[PDB]
């Protein structure tokens, strides 16, 4: 089986990449700004001051994570501003300044899709979303204009036909296929990326991976802020009351269970969110590593990089997170063809040396392997290596000679 | 995003408002990282200067459909 | 810290248990060694936790480090930036205290001259398109050559192949082909 | 109790295997075209360098 | 191991002999010129 067409096809992929970089304090959430409850803190061990360590460490590591996926370019290029590319019109992905910052069509839908009292802080990000927008408007501009090149150094241009037609040699479909359906591939894309664009507008809340970090950590800090109306076995839950209506040495006493109570509290929250950013660096590991295979370059290794053969990848923003677009080869419309493995002529067996030999009925024919392409059998193509006797299985044919009739001249 | 008129040079940034730095208009590829885009260092006469930074050079390339 | 942990007294009358034993050996010895050992097991348990999380670390790390071995060292990767940055030849390891070291040796182009190209050179009504690599002009005589490295060399039928029509294709350019068996069928 | 059964997990070997006995890697990328397996493991070894 | 003649179609031809280390004449076939009989 054989397919005679094929479509381009365009998938969508979405990754966390980081999330927010609260910080709580320690002798605020436990008591603030109540110096008898300090006073009775300030001998236990050491337990907070390294909490605060751990919770600071997670929210370095935040950005830590960003860099790593964003400036994963070293310069900033932007595009030529005559849109001459060859049909191909990506023109819905690349920037429009009158958008407000420079975002782009898709990351702004991208954005509009998803949406204190004790110490417990929330840090700014390092990188402003703003600026992770222009990486990505870097990392278009350069994998569309200089062709995948400046995967090593400094880009060397290429026009983009020459680019989709190296894309097509990489996965073993030979140049001219491009060339001579340039138009029909060209249509197939625009309409695949405006599918793109009325499906995320129009889309249930199908960036929901996105949504599961927000909603986890913020239903987190839910709980804890909630723990603080907990008698936890003392007179009464608020502090300002404790302190003001016992006696200092029976005081005491009912702030100590409230004290280790709001400590384990603590504990509880910092282990569980330990675990959180622990695995989201996992994700954003794996977003750096689909970063620079997929976009800088090309994968051959199926199926990592959105299904069917692979041919390009575009990055998108997103809050907290990144977003593919993955541009694949697929066949569609197959047809029947009988075969053999060798064509013994003239006492000689042959084997094709790229392509598989095929039949319409009653002739034979060489094509390549992923798009019906027929041609004959010539000395060429093929390549001999002794008898038509052991080869297992085997059908007679006749090798044309492309030198005797212009030699017989 | 709170005011340091509450406080009891300065400058102001979307973190909060450092008090020291002089507060510079160009950008450099830069060290220390502050906030929300806002990134000192030491230089030069000489002090502190906190300042916007900046992504890269820009190295806008020429394209053409028949060149290589 | 763990250590330092066994200087405090988590809310009991010391921070040794020898005092306490001294002191007062009948029940409120419970209700005060209690608090030591509360506290002190916690502290346990607490440098346990997170000595195993960081563990889950360095075995992460160290399965990276597998992985890059076996790819980099025992062969030859195309991972594109996984073993080092540019084009990758080789690698070498070395063995540093408690981790790996990796010497990658990568191949990069840096000096680039430019020139102009074209899809295909049609002739007789045939359109040639190259085996591997582009065409390629200084200005008038075109060669076709590997994308990789500038070394031109003079275009022939055996390493270029045959589309038998120049209009559908977008963009072609005009120029004789050489043919090698012709001059040696002179004679 | 797990949500997949155990059978229906062996019905998924039993297909994954089906597929990549009778057509090769094709069956990964869109839909199955049928090669004889000698060949296949043919151009197995060719893409091996052999 | 599979021991072939070595003709055109299956070496090129680069520059010259004298700047590659540690060449050695040996004699190339060139399968055209049999049938150059012509
Ligand atoms: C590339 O695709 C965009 C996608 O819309 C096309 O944009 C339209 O351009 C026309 C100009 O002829 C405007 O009047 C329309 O408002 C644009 N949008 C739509 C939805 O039609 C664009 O024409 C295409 N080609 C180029 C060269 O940009
Ligand atoms: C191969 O497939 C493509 C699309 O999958 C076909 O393109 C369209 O085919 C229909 C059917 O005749 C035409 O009406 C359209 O005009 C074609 N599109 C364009 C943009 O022209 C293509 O015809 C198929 N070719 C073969 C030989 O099957
Ligand atoms: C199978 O392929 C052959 C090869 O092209 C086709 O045979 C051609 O048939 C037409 C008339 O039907 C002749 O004018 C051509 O000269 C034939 N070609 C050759 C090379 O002899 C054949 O039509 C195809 N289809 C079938 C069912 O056999
Ligand atoms: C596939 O197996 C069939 C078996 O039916 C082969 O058919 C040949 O012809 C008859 C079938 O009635 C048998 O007596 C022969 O022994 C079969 N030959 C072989 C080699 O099996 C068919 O040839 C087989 N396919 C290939 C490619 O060998
Ligand atoms: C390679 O790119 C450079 C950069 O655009 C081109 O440089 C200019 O080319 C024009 C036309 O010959 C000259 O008059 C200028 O003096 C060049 N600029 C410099 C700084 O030297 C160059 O032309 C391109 N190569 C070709 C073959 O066109
Ligand atoms: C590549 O881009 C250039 C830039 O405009 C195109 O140049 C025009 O080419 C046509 C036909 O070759 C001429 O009639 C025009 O006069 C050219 N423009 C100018 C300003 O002189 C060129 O056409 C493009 N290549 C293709 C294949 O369309
Ligand atoms: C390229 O060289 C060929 C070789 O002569 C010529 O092709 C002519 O192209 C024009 C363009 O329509 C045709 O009208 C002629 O019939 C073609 N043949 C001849 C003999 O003139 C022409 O010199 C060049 N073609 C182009 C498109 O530049
Ligand atoms: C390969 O290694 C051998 C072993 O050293 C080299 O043999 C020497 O070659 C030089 C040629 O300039 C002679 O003068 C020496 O006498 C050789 N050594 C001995 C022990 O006789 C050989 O040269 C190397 N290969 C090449 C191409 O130089
Ligand atoms: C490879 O063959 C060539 C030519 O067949 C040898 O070239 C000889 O070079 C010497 C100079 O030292 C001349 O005196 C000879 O006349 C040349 N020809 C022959 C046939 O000897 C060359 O020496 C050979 N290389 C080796 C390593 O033997
Ligand atoms: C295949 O062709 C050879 C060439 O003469 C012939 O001897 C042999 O019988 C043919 N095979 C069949 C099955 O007829
Ligand atoms: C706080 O700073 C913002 C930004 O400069 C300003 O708009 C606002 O008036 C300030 N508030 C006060 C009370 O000065
Ligand atoms: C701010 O930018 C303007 C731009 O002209 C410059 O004149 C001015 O000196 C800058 N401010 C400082 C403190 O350098
Ligand atoms: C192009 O290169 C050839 C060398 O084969 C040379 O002789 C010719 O003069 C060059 N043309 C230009 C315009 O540099």
């Amino acid at each position: 089986a054989i397919p005679i067409n094929f479509t381009i096809s365009v998938t969508t992929e979405i990754l966390p990449v980081s999330m927010t970089k609260t910080s709580v304090d320690c002798t605020m959430y436990i008591c603030g700004d109540s110096t008898e409850c300090s006073n009775l803190l300030l001998q236990y061990g050491s337990f907070c001051t390294q909490l605060n360590r751990a919770l600071t460490g997670i929210a370095v590591e935040q950005d830590k994570n960003t860099q790593e996926v964003f400036a994963q370019v070293k310069q900033i290029y932007k595009t030529p501003p005559i849109k001459d590319f060859g049909g191909f019109n990506f023109s819905q992905i690349l920037p429009d300044p009158s958008k407000p910052s420079k975002r782009s069509f898709i990351e702004d839908l991208l954005f509009n899709k998803v949406t204190k009292f004790n110490g417990l802080t929330v840090l700014p990000p390092l990188l402003t979303d703003e600026m992770i927008a222009q990486y990505t408007s870097a990392l278009l501009a350069g994998t569309i204009t200089s062709g995948w090149t400046f995967g090593a150094g400094a880009a060397l241009q290429i026009p983009f036909a020459m680019q989709m037609a190296y894309r097509f040699n990489g996965i073993g479909v030979t140049q001219n296929v491009l060339y001579e359906n340039q138009k029909l591939i060209a249509n197939q894309f625009n309409s695949a990326i405006g599918k793109i664009q009325d499906s995320l507008s129009s889309t249930a809340s199908a960036l929901g991976k996105l949504q599961d970090v927000v909603n986890q950590n913020a239903q987190a800090l839910n709980t804890l802020v909630k723990q603080l109306s907990s008698n936890f076995g003392a007179i009464s839950s608020v502090l300002n009351d404790i302190l003001a209506r016992l006696d200092p040495p029976e005081a005491e006493v009912q702030i100590d269970r409230l004290i280790t109570g709001r400590l384990q509290s603590l504990q509880t929250y910092v282990t569980q969110q330990l675990i959180r950013a622990a695995e989201i660096r996992a994700s954003a590991n794996l977003a750096a590593t689909k970063m620079s295979e997929c976009v800088l370059g090309q994968s051959k290794r199926v199926d990592f990089c959105g299904k069917g053969y692979h041919l390009m990848s575009f990055p998108q923003s997103a809050p907290h997170g990144v977003v593919f677009l993955h541009v694949t080869y697929v066949p569609a419309q197959e047809k029947n063809f009988t075969t053999a493995p060798a064509i013994c002529h003239d006492g000689k067996a042959h084997f094709p040396r790229e392509g598989v030999f095929v039949s319409n009925g009653t002739h034979w024919f060489v094509t390549q392997r992923n798009f019906y392409e027929p041609q004959i059998i010539t000395t060429h193509n093929t390549f001999v290596s002794g008898n038509c006797d052991v080869v297992i299985g085997i059908v007679n044919n006749t090798v044309y000679d492309p030198l005797q009739p212009e030699l017989d001249s | 995003g709170v005011n340091c008129t509450e406080v009891p040079n300065v400058f102001q940034t979307r973190a909060g408002c450092l008090i020291g730095a002089e507060h510079v208009n160009n950008s450099y590829e830069c060290d220390i990282p502050i906030g929300a885009g806002i990134c000192a260092s030491y230089q030069t006469s000489q002090s502190i200067i906190a300042y916007t930074m900046s992504l890269g050079a820009e190295n806008s390339v020429a394209y053409s459909n028949n060149s290589i």
